[PDB]
């Protein structure tokens, strides 16, 4: 009964349209003194250069299990969780 | 409309939670009912899941959970120009002197970049 | 690991099965919420910091088989904590809760060879009178110890291995 | 096998099948780019987790990518094959020559020799240099720190030594570079095959532009060298360019490596990770290793945890002063703070025993008197005060000595001093034969006899 449910899973996450982020793409989850949270990024590499909104940058300092660390090559004010 | 709720209170730290896809950037200005008198917050953090963190502009007593917040989109604006010439004014530029409205022309946002 | 704070979720969940008289229904019920708990989409979904109730009526969207009036709210319970990851365990503890309820242990035994129904009867008939409980046995006989048999139940063992007492004189070294 | 899980400065995590969970000190290696990394596993955490650090940089590395466990710790090259030669701290040829004609490899984590196993001697050895065997002399075999402060003359000492000891001793030699500068790793190695000695010098290099990995295995690259020199019944000696960056990269990791920090922040185990390294370098009853330590203070602060836990492992310790230094006096050796095990009646004898603990007692009066002088000026000491002063600043000017290392600085050529003559020139000096000299005849002289010469052009 257990591969039955394990498919029918696989049928209602469809359903109801629950999927992934793509890999090289991210969102911001948290901002604080310039200091930026990524959730995504499966494919970042440790020192990579992110692009964010605008046309600026930020370097990834710590690749984390479920996020990378980030810090903004620029004023980080205007940065917001969800982009 | 309102569209915050606080959701922590620790002295002079509020914390306000909104929804997902209003989460107010850092620097603005929030708003609140201390009862009698509206109390202004300025937006130090944005945490994880749509709680902001935030410092009181004013005295931070009789603050409930649960209280609506009204999220004016920009950083806090004070009067500029020749009209403040001679008037005292609060860092929230209103005026501390008994002397009346200023007769503003412009309000500019506190917080900007350098030359 | 969650095994902490799986404890005060499982132990809830019992009791209110108990005063409900539904122990079965609801193990069937956590098993499911274990299970998609572990979906890949859903993984990475239950990592991302969505807020609690945004996350809940999106879990309790993927399970029809739960519940609602009282398995949807003890996913809203754990969401609003963050403790959906900790499903897996909180079913391994309402499990084990349950079986000490029913004063009922599993035994394993492990020997070089298959026994017979009269040894295993024997095992079985001691181990109720050690444990003052019914037990249930299985065996997982093994390649390595040569002659002998060990018995575990819980985390106590008792030894009589051919492999043990070579090892247990070496020692006399 | 393995996938990585987590990159974070210099440690990276690794997750393995639970049945195949490498053990601690294993090495891992995974393709980083164009490059092939090996991580060394340090923790086992729970889950098939194990956590490990980098021999090399960290950067490009993705999760997700596919770690292969090798199934033994990083083992490097030992024996004759070594000597002549630069290599890394994984035991890679680090000159452009080719690959190294190994026999056999060693890990480089070892048990230290037994309490049995141990040797005890007493056989002087001599160095060119009047303070060092006047006030802390050393055996064969023994260990030797020089402690200083940024630019106080760590090195310059360390290349006297291995000039006077290291070819008039006719076995094979180790210099481990551990965290220091590389400009002067190149400079030693030309010299060395300039002078055609380089074939008796085994070279292991991890200099301070190396991730932190490389900084702190390389010191053990360098004693399971000498190991097997010492283990094959040689008398060895191991030079260790800066014992202090062992531990820095020590700390560098250990918040990464998840260990509460302690003390001035330095991790808590600092003294079993200094102690283990110190152990192994011992002269044992098949064999000996006679070795000489620089050891940095930093801001010098002696008593800094990491400088202060270096003081119980050594036989002899040199402490070298900025205040000296900026004097011009050198070496800037402080003699009321260099002291050795050596400076015992019953081995050094009786007439160097008590010339040393002379100019010990003249010189700590003379420290005394500095803070009435400081205010008042020497004219209110009594007679006898200002015949101490008169005495101590000849004592401290004759223990400066010119070093043939150093002519590219000083110019005026070096001087080799027999124990002989510097036992008898501070003797006669304290005798006060030589009260007639002005200071500056006793400044940068050999021997006694050449400050006489130098006080009759004053
Ligand atoms: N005997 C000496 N004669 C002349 N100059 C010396 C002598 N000893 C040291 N100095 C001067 O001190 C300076 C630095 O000495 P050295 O390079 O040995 O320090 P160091 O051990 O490298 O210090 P660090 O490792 O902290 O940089 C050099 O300019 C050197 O000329
Ligand atoms: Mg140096």
């Amino acid at each position: 009964n257990s591969t039955e449910i394990s498919e029918l899973i696989k049928q209602r996450i469809a359903q109801f349209n629950v999927v992934s982020e793509a890999h090289n793409e991210g969102t911001i989850v948290s901002v604080s003194d310039g200091v930026i949270r990524i959730h995504g990024l499966a494919d970042a590499m440790q020192g990579e250069m992110i692009s964010l909104p605008g046309n600026r940058y930020a370097i990834a300092l710590n690749l984390e299990r479920d996020s990378v660390g980030a810090v903004v090559m620029g004023p980080y004010a205007d940065l917001a969780e969800g982009m | 409309m309102a569209t915050g709720k606080i959701v922590q209170v620790i002295g002079a730290v509020v914390d306000v939670e909104f929804p997902q896809d209003a989460v107010p950037r850092v620097y603005d200005a929030l708003e609140v009912q201390n009862g009698n008198e509206r109390l202004v917050l300025e937006v130090q953090q944005q945490l994880g899941g749509g709680i902001v963190r935030t410092i009181a502009m004013g005295s931070s007593d009789g603050l409930r959970r649960g209280l609506d917040v009204k999220d004016l989109e920009h950083p806090i604006e004070v009067p500029v120009g020749k009209a403040t010439l001679g008037r005292i004014m609060n860092v929230l530029g209103e005026p501390v002197d008994m002397k009346g409205e200023i007769g503003e022309e412009e309000r500019w946002a506190i917080h900007r970049a350098a030359p | 690991e969650f095994i902490t704070v799986a404890r005060p979720y499982a132990k809830a969940a019992f009791d209110f099965a108990v005063e409900h008289q539904s122990v079965e229904r609801w193990q069937d019920m956590l098993a499911f919420a274990a299970e998609v708990t572990k979906n890949e989409q859903m993984a990475e979904l239950l990592s991302g910091a969505l807020a609690p109730e945004t996350l809940a009526e999106s879990f309790i969207a993927v399970a029809g088989e739960q519940l609602d009036e009282n398995g949807q709210n003890l996913i809203r319970v754990m969401a609003e904590n963050g403790r959906l990851n900790a499903l897996p365990d909180v079913l391994e503890q309402f499990i084990h809760l349950r079986a000490v309820s029913e004063a009922t242990a599993e035994v394993d035994v492990i020997s070089a060879a298959a026994l017979s129904e009269q040894q295993l009867a024997k095992i079985s008939a001691a181990m109720e009178k050690r444990l003052s409980r019914k037990v249930k046995l299985n065996a997982k006989i093994d390649k390595s110890v040569m002659a002998g048999v060990i018995i575990r139940a819980g985390d106590m063992v008792i030894d009589g291995s051919v492999r043990g007492r070579l090892e247990r004189l070496a020692d006399v070294l | 096998t393995g996938k990585i899980v987590q990159v974070i400065g210099a440690v990276v995590d690794v997750e393995f099948p639970q049945d195949a969970v490498p053990r601690v000190y294993d090495a891992l290696e995974v393709q980083n780019g164009n490059e092939r990394l090996v991580l060394e596993v340090q923790q086992q955490l729970g889950g098939g987790i194990v956590r490990t650090i980098a021999m090399g940089s960290s950067d490009g590395l993705r999760r997700g990518l596919d770690v292969k466990d090798l199934e033994h710790p990083i083992e490097v090259p030992v024996g004759k094959a070594t000597l002549g030669r630069i290599m890394n701290v994984l035991g890679e040829p680090v000159d452009m020559k080719g690959e190294i004609g190994e026999e056999e490899r060693w890990a480089i984590h070892r048990a230290a020799p037994s309490y049995e196993e141990l040797s005890n001697s007493q056989e002087l050895l001599e160095t060119g240099i009047k303070v060092i065997d006047l006030m802390a002399p050393f055996a064969k075999g023994g260990k030797v720190g020089l402690f200083g402060g940024a630019g106080v003359g760590k090195t310059v000492n360390m290349m006297e030594l291995i000039r006077n000891i290291a070819i008039e001793h006719s076995g094979y030699s180790v210099f481990a570079g551990v965290g220091e500068r590389t400009r002067e790793g190149n400079d030693f190695y030309h010299e060395m095959t300039d002078s055609n000695v380089i074939d008796k010098v085994s070279l292991v290099y991890g200099q301070m532009n190396e991730p932190p990995g490389n900084r702190l295995r390389v010191a053990l690259t360098g004693l399971t060298m000498a190991e097997k020199f010492r283990d094959e019944g040689r008398d060895v000696l191991l030079f260790v360019d800066n014992i202090y960056r062992y531990t820095l990269a020590g700390t560098e990791v250990s918040a990464l490596l998840g260990r509460m920090p302690s003390a001035v922040g330095y991790q808590p185990t600092l003294a079993e990770e200094m102690g283990v390294l110190q152990e192994r370098i011992t002269s044992t009853k098949t064999g000996s290793i006679t070795s000489v330590q620089a050891v940095y203070v930093p801001a010098d602060d002696l008593t800094d945890p990491s400088p202060a836990t270096t003081f119980a492992h050594l036989d002899a310790t040199v402490v070298l002063s900025r205040q000296i230094a900026s004097l011009g006096i050198y070496p800037a050796v402080d003699p009321l703070d260099s002291t050795s095990r050596q400076l015992d009646p019953l081995v050094v004898g009786q007439e160097h025993y008590d010339t040393a603990r002379g100019v010990q007692s003249i010189l700590q009066r003379y420290q005394e008197l500095k803070d009435i002088i400081a205010i008042l000026g020497m004219d209110e000491l009594s007679e006898e005060d200002k015949l101490v002063v008169a005495r101590a600043r000849k004592i401290q000017r004759f223990l400066s000595q010119p070093f043939f290392v150093a002519e590219v600085f000083t110019g005026s050529p070096g001087k080799y001093v027999s124990l002989k003559d510097t036992i008898r020139g501070f003797k006669g000096i304290m005798e006060g034969e030589y009260d007639h000299l002005p200071e500056q005849a006793f400044y940068m002289v050999g021997s006694i006899e050449e400050a006489v010469e130098k006080a009759k052009k004053l």
